[PDB]
RNA sequence: UGAACUAUGCCUGGGCAGGGCGAAGCCAGGGGAAACUCUGGUGGAGGCCCGCCGCGGUCCUGACGUGCAAAUCGGUCGUCC
RNA sequence: CGGGCGCAGAUCUUGGUGGUAGUAGCAAAUAUUCAAACGAGAGCUUUGAAGGCCGAAGUGGAGAAGGGUUCCAUGUGAACAGCAGUUGAACAUGGGUGAGCCGGUCCUAAGGGACGGGCCUACGCCGUUCGGAGGGGAGGGCCCCGCUCGACCGAAAGGGAGUCGGGUCCAGAUCCCCGAGCCCGGAGCGGCGGAGACGGGCGGCCCAGUGCGGUGACGCAAACGAACCCGGAGAUGCCGGCGGGUGCCCCGGGAAAGAGUUCUCUUUUCUUUGUGAAGGGCAGGGCGCCCUGGAACGGGUUCGCCCCGAGAGAGGGGCCCGCGCCCUGGAAAGCGCCGCGCUGCGGCGUCCGGUGAGCUCUCGUCGGCCCUUGAAAAUCCGGGGGAGAAGGUGUAAAUCUCGCGCCGGGCCGUACCCAUAUCCGCAGCAGGUCUCCAAGGUGAACAGCCUCUGGCGUGUUGGAACAAGGCAGAGUAAGGGAAGUCGGCAAGUCAGAUCCGUAACUUCGGGAUAAGGAUUGGCUCUAAGGGCU
RNA sequence: GCAGCCAGCUUAGAACUGUCGCGGACCAGGGGAAUCCGACUGUUUAAUUAAAACAAAGCAUCGCGAAGGCCCUCGGCGGGUGUUGACGCGAUGUGAUUUCUGCCCAGUGCUCUGAAUGUCAAAGU
RNA sequence: UAGUGACGCGCAUGAAUGGAUGAACGAGAUUCCCACUGUCCCUACCUGCUAUCUAGCGAAACCACAGCCAAGGGAACGGGCUUGGCAGAAUCAGCGGGGAAAGAAGACCCUGUUGAGCUUGACUCUAGUCUGGCCCUGUGAAGCCUCACUUACCCGGUGAGGCGGGUUCUGGCGUCAAGCGCCCCGCGGGGCGCGACCCGCCCCGGGGACAGCGUCAGGUGGGGAGUUUGACUGG
RNA sequence: CGUGAGCUGGGUUUAGACCGUCGUGAGACAGGUUAGUUUUACCCUACUGAUGUGAGCCGUUGUUGCAAUAGUAAUCCCGCU
RNA sequence: UUCUGGGUCGGGGUGUCGUGCGUGGCAGAGCAGCGCUGCGAUCCAUUGAAAGUCAGCCCUCGAUCCAAGUUUUG
RNA sequence: AACUCUUAGCGGUGGAUCACUCGGCUCGUGCGUCGAUGAAGAACGCAGCUAGCUGCGAGAACUAAUGUGAAUUGCAGGACAGAUCAUCGACCUUUCGAACGCACAUUGCGGCCCCGGGUAUCCCGGGGCCACGCCUGUCUGAGGGUCGCC
């Protein structure tokens, strides 16, 4: 019936891990992620959910290259030069 | 009487999961996955319902490894057309060409 | 299932290596601040999705 | 955001004991002046019958009803080319 | 001076704790018992014995999806596993998934989705083999020939070349070991052999030769050949009958080797008595395949049918499938028994038949059914074609010769559970969840009941009583027989099979197992229904 | 013309026999006479209603010859029917067969005219 | 008071809003009969699992405080208040009288200027659709209208393969030209033309400034949207 | 208008559906008809039974008894004479 | 708790069911071999036999064991 | 006796209160800097003993340089003890991702060039590449579209 005996027939994945956001929201038949909109070029980021925007905005990850710009900015983006040796 | 199991991942009685019972040197009855039966070619006429003769009834890609003699007969249209229709093709070609000389 | 993809098997490999309890010398390091691994999962009570 | 339940459709697969009634077709033998009929056998058709698996879920308004279960259990029962 | 300034209430919020309460409860699917071992500790672990259950639509053996280490060894017994635990799918420490021939990978199915174009203020959407100057490849050497050309994705159950046997682990296995193969790709020499290639006419000259046999079906180890075209295989539903073959089951050996019984009887009962792929040969089966020939007094023939002057019957051939038997493999290995040694070496055997309305699987054949006609593509092959290539007298070009040799086959999945405790249902939940294998007896049966192989402790606990009242056993009950009750609710009657006998009505099909009768055991016989020489 | 040999499994008949018991467990239709409704099979309210409800074949009507009918889309004269063409597609009603299906076009609605007198927009005059 | 067969001024039957009939069929509704039975007269006995007791384990609902009654009065049915009856620890198994027992801000009813589903002849709109004007929209002719023109625009076909003007005797076969002419390479080789006619401006057909697009205008429009649908009142 | 954690759901009175009347319609019927989940007590009393009970004392313990109070029960008919 | 007493067996009585196993038979529809022998449901005798019968039946007639010791009370 | 209730001591249960605060909140100020030279985000991996966090990327719990000047520390061990830390101009920076040969529930399927090896052929390994749109320019072309020359 509609309850307990129906939960036993659940053995077919609807979503899988997305290649762009790593979340388990990539709809298989639609071939579209439910969290980041992959494979669309633009990420879905709606303003009617500040918490959803808070979990995946810039600063919630590593910022492997943006944190270096912050350190390079405070020195004027100095390049090509080296400190004076001993 | 011992009950035997499949030897592959496929567990459904599909057309590819066809087996036969084989007795091993260890006195065991095991499943031996059979190849699908092949068909000898049909005549290119489209009339004679029987298959051609002198040709192996194997799978298509098995015909690649067979020699040419095992895939046709030594007749003109042998291996593609039956002997009955080749005689009809020769007599029809001859008699029609003769009627086209009478009109000249 | 025995039929796995490389991404799923690589995902299960990471979760299998994180399901290890904390080293005993960690409690002597942080001053018994981390008493146990609060991210220990069991294969029955909590699934991976 | 969802058709992993379910509704319908599509594609490619899988599955459904043993019996019963026994239709066209066919065979042979009788009856008749002929038209033609009669009998036996054969044959094995069917959204046919009984019925197991399966799929369903009638009644007991049984069990249970802070349950095994946020719908289950037992007997009975519907269907089962 | 400034307030987030005073709580008993808001079915207030959060957290904590009571009475109820040592209470309800730990009651679905028959079952446990004795002894021993380890241990501080045993109804629950282990071992043995006993007695039982699942009874092959398993409580058995293996998968798919899903789980993701749950697998395996060892240790622990805190917590959890609703009693316990020396146990665990718990915890702790280690270990474990080995592939050219298993699958993915390749193909397109439904479908998805780019491209051109169009649309849309736009993110984008529409559309899907159409629609663009959509070809990037040539042969021939700077020249002429190529779209039926629409990307790509989409099946671990479709299509798709080729791996099987024995052994091995604490857990791996068609992957490891040993042995025997196979497929595909690769080779300016592709490494040899064979084929092409056998000789003629003139007296050195000259001329041949891209094989050959059979009336035929067609056969030979090979047996040149492009563009282009044609065709085949892939690639065809469901149902019924019949036949061939394996597997299983059954019967006879007064067959061998162990074992059970042996109070009595039983030349007895039980178990074991085998051979892979690939290749060769031969049974067996199939054929609207051929030749001779000619049919009515029509004949052949099936369970049914069907077949025949468009050529039967008969005779002689041909082809296909041969998963059957023999052989190579290969008995050296595997099983069975016996013997010796030790803390691995030997011996013997592995035999001969009978059958079947037997059950499955498979290969066939003949039909039935459809206002239902029951896939595509990759890939592979045959033919037509004769454009070309080859040498001038012994060879050359060419070779589809499992004739032989040489080299390579990457990547990913692979343990285990797969369900009355590894999945889903909050759980070790009586629910749900796709398949494969399947014995003996009874019987029509894959029914119920019993047993073997295998599995198991009765399903989250034991002990003692046997009150009421429950639930179930569809327990039984004198006399009456629906007077009960809204109501024959409930379960009671009937039931299988054989032989008889079956109305009203009817759309002539039915109604129908109508209704109503008789029979049914055991034992000892009789009769009939076959095959073979 | 059969003799020999081999091979089962069913069927019928008879004697004898036990407590008249014997499909001994198991398995396993109570029956008859009528009414109503739906023809039948099938389907349905997962978790209170399996039915007389739905569907159904049959019957009948309606629309439409493709610059079309019906319908989809924000939009492309894009898309479905349609790989279709009236024995088709689309929209309804009734509901097997049999037997019939009367009367009413005033009302409402649909439809057909335009010897169409009225009412009558924007634009144009 | 049921069932069946009749009777029919039938509150309010009736003919594809189908009428009547009807074999077969039905886990459909109903009546009767036989058989059958614990349905009953009228209950009894037996078994298993429970309840019970025990070892271990161990909840929940619920709870203002609580818990013996009668009358009285009271918010008109007390448990407490009044007047009486009275009244003795701590408990077990039952039981279902009471606690107007629990479960649930009654679902009936009314109220609210709270909704929603749905329907029309409600109010107000709307997609679509019909129609007219303008717009793409030009050209020629005849009497605003009709007929022509093709190039706009539209449709169809095709691998855009023969447009305009000057092979039916069989279920074969047909593939880059034989042939001829001309010309160039050093008897081998190559090109060109004819074969296969010329010219042309649109690939071939079917429509055609009409379809259709854009934009206003009128009609239609419960298909859809939004909203409303008084009050008083012995409910 | 005793009595549904006593039962039974036949009726009424959800959602399915049919007929008639009514309404353009959705629907209505105080008309008929058919199918339609009846949950929980282990708490406190009451009652039913079953243990036990005057925590102070030369009382403990046993037998045989007394008894307040409470319950209370029999009923109707026929035949002969 | 030893003058004894209490259990467990056995015996008898009682009642239930219905004539046990074995053996024998010149009983047995028969049938198969050489009157003999084998097979043969049932039948007869032994045999109102056998079986079980207080655990909540009755009576001991015998046999063989057993005697302890929880808590508490003026 | 027990049981029940009250009172206090003590012990539990429980967590309030109070004190604490490397946190939040608010205001103000200065800056105001991402990305095809591969961003944000994600995945995976990296430590002697390392699960998470955090920091890094196969040079992976950090390299070089500069500043600093003796530690890091849980346990070691070992410092070429200039330890460590900070700064951070050099260098490095896996895979997915706008993600870019085609794709992806696939570590799937291709193509080109070059290099090395087995030996041009093939096989193996490595390196560099092959998305879409568009701009300037080059190159190669197309159309009697408009002409010129014949
Ligand atoms: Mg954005
Ligand atoms: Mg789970
Ligand atoms: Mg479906
Ligand atoms: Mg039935
Ligand atoms: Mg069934
Ligand atoms: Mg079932
Ligand atoms: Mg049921
Ligand atoms: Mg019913
Ligand atoms: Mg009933
Ligand atoms: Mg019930
Ligand atoms: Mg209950
Ligand atoms: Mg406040
Ligand atoms: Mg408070
Ligand atoms: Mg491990
Ligand atoms: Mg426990
Ligand atoms: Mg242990
Ligand atoms: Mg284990
Ligand atoms: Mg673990
Ligand atoms: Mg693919
Ligand atoms: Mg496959
Ligand atoms: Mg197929
Ligand atoms: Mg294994
Ligand atoms: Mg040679
Ligand atoms: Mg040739
Ligand atoms: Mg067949
Ligand atoms: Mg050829
Ligand atoms: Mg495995
Ligand atoms: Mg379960
Ligand atoms: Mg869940
Ligand atoms: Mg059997
Ligand atoms: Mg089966
Ligand atoms: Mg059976
Ligand atoms: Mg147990
Ligand atoms: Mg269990
Ligand atoms: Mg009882
Ligand atoms: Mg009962
Ligand atoms: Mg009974
Ligand atoms: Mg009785
Ligand atoms: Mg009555
Ligand atoms: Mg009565
Ligand atoms: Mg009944
Ligand atoms: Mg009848
Ligand atoms: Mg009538
Ligand atoms: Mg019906
Ligand atoms: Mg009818
Ligand atoms: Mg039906
Ligand atoms: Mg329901
Ligand atoms: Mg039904
Ligand atoms: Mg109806
Ligand atoms: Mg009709
Ligand atoms: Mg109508
Ligand atoms: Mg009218
Ligand atoms: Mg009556
Ligand atoms: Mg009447
Ligand atoms: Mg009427
Ligand atoms: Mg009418
Ligand atoms: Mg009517
Ligand atoms: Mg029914
Ligand atoms: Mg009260
Ligand atoms: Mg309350
Ligand atoms: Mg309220
Ligand atoms: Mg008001
Ligand atoms: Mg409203
Ligand atoms: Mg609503
Ligand atoms: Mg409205
Ligand atoms: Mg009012
Ligand atoms: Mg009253
Ligand atoms: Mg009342
Ligand atoms: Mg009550
Ligand atoms: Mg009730
Ligand atoms: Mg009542
Ligand atoms: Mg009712
Ligand atoms: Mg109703
Ligand atoms: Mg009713
Ligand atoms: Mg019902
Ligand atoms: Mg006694
Ligand atoms: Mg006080
Ligand atoms: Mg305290
Ligand atoms: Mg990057
Ligand atoms: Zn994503
Ligand atoms: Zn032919």
């Amino acid at each position: 019936t509609k309850g307990t005996s129906s939960f036993g027939k659940r053995r077919n994945k609807t979503h899988t891990l997305c290649r762009r956001c790593g979340s388990k929201a990539y709809h298989l038949q639609k071939s579209t992620c439910g969290k980041c909109g992959y494979p669309a070029k633009r990420k879905r980021k709606y303003n009617w959910s500040a918490k959803a925007k808070r979990r995946s905005t810039t600063g919630t990850g590593r910022m492997r290259h943006m944190k270096v710009v912050f350190r390079r900015f405070r020195n004027g983006f100095r390049e090509g030069t080296v400190p004076k040796p001993r | 009487v011992q009950r035997l199991t499949y030897r592959r991942r496929l567990s459904y009685n599909t057309a590819s999961n066809k087996t036969r019972l084989s007795r091993t040197p260890g006195n065991r009855i095991v499943y031996l996955y059979t190849k699908k039966t092949g068909k000898s070619p049909k005549s290119a006429c489209g009339i004679c319902p029987g298959r051609l003769r002198g040709i192996r009834a194997v799978r298509p890609q098995v015909l690649m490894r067979l020699s040419k003699t095992k895939k046709h007969v030594s007749r003109a249209y042998g291996g593609s057309m039956c002997a009955k229709c080749v005689r009809d093709r020769i007599k029809r070609a001859f008699l029609i060409e003769e009627q086209k000389i009478v009109v000249k | 299932a025995s039929h796995k993809t490389f991404r799923i098997k690589r995902f299960l490999a990471k979760k299998q290596k994180q399901n290890r309890p904390i080293p005993q010398w960690i409690r002597m390091k942080t001053g018994n601040k981390i008493r146990y691994n609060s991210k220990r999962r069991h294969w029955r009570r909590t699934k991976l999705g």
